[PDB]
């Protein structure tokens, strides 16, 4: 789940918002039905 | 003994060292119906007459002491934390639940010391019940006691949406083709739920009435021993 970062050294990253998209997809989702 | 009110001259002590738990646990107090269960099964297992109250506890005071602790390891092994044995409301020697009782406020200066260990979890605490039963080798009967550990996370009574979010918030997804992971997270929802959090409870809520000192510490994972 590579991403490229708009920094000054222009780095990359695997996660981006990992927590925060692992509640609004797997446990609100499940919630919701 | 800290909840318990009691004439102020025969105070039985001064302070308390509590280390590794609380009486704001859930499974601190068994409500009526699940000891007369408990009471009921280890009748079943010692295969006693079961026909009154009376008659049952006659049949259990006879039984030699090795068979009823053989019968209550048994039972134990695949029971959760709230078919433990445990103290019960008695309506003499304790009142009400512990939150609500804790709440009349009535102690005369009565310290406390209270903490934790990070290697205290509800399934190291069974590590004799696991032997006993595997020197019996009753089939390595751990699935069923992880699957009514997982039960029991959700609160007294099992309601679905309180382990869903349970099953959720740590990793405990039920891949059980690998069991590490998942027993290593089922640990770590049961000592933040039984352990840790009840004892952070206590002392905010003894600290808070402030008629005694509160001090907390928490021991580290150590490695060896
Ligand atoms: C049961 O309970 C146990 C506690 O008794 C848990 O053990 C602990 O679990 C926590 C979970 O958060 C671990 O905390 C992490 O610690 C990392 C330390 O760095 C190094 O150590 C790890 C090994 O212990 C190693 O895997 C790491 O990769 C690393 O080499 C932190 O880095 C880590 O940070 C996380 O959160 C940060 C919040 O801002 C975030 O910045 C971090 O960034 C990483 O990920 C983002 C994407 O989100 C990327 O963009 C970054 O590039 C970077 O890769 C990261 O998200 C976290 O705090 C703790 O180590 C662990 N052990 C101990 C001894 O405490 C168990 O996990 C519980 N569960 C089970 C099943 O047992």
């Amino acid at each position: 789940e590579n991403y490229k970062e708009f920094s000054e050294l222009l780095p990359n990253r695997q996660g981006l918002k990992k927590a925060d998209c692992s509640f609004w997809s797997k446990y609100i989702s499940s919630l919701k039905t | 003994h800290l909840l318990t009110a009691r004439a102020t001259n025969s105070q039985l002590f001064r302070r308390a060292v509590l280390m590794g738990g609380s009486a704001l646990s859930p499974a601190a107090v068994i409500s009526h119906e699940r000891a007369q269960q408990q009471a009921i099964a280890l009748a079943k297992e010692v295969s006693c007459p079961m026909s009154s109250s009376q008659e049952v506890v006659s049949c259990l005071r006879q039984k030699p002491a090795n068979v009823l602790n053989d019968a209550q390891t048994k039972l134990l092994a695949v029971s959760g934390p709230f078919h433990y044995w445990g103290p019960v409301i008695d309506g003499h020697f304790l009142r009400e639940p512990p939150a609500r009782a804790l709440k009349r406020s009535l102690w005369v200066e009565v310290d406390l010391l209270i903490g934790s260990s990070q290697d205290d979890g509800l399934i190291n605490r069974a590590k004799a019940v696991k032997q006993f039963e595997e020197s019996r080798g009753r089939t390595s009967s751990k699935t069923a006691f992880y699957q009514a550990l997982q039960n029991s996370l959700g609160g007294e009574d099992s309601d679905a949406r309180v382990e869903a979010a349970a099953t959720w918030y740590y990793s405990l997804e039920h891949s059980t083709d690998d069991y590490a992971s998942f027993s290593r997270a089922l640990e770590n929802a049961t000592r933040d739920y039984f352990i840790i959090c009840p004892i952070i409870d206590m002392a905010s809520a003894w600290a808070k009435r402030a008629r005694g000192n509160v001090f907390m510490y928490h021991a580290p994972e150590n490695y060896g021993h």
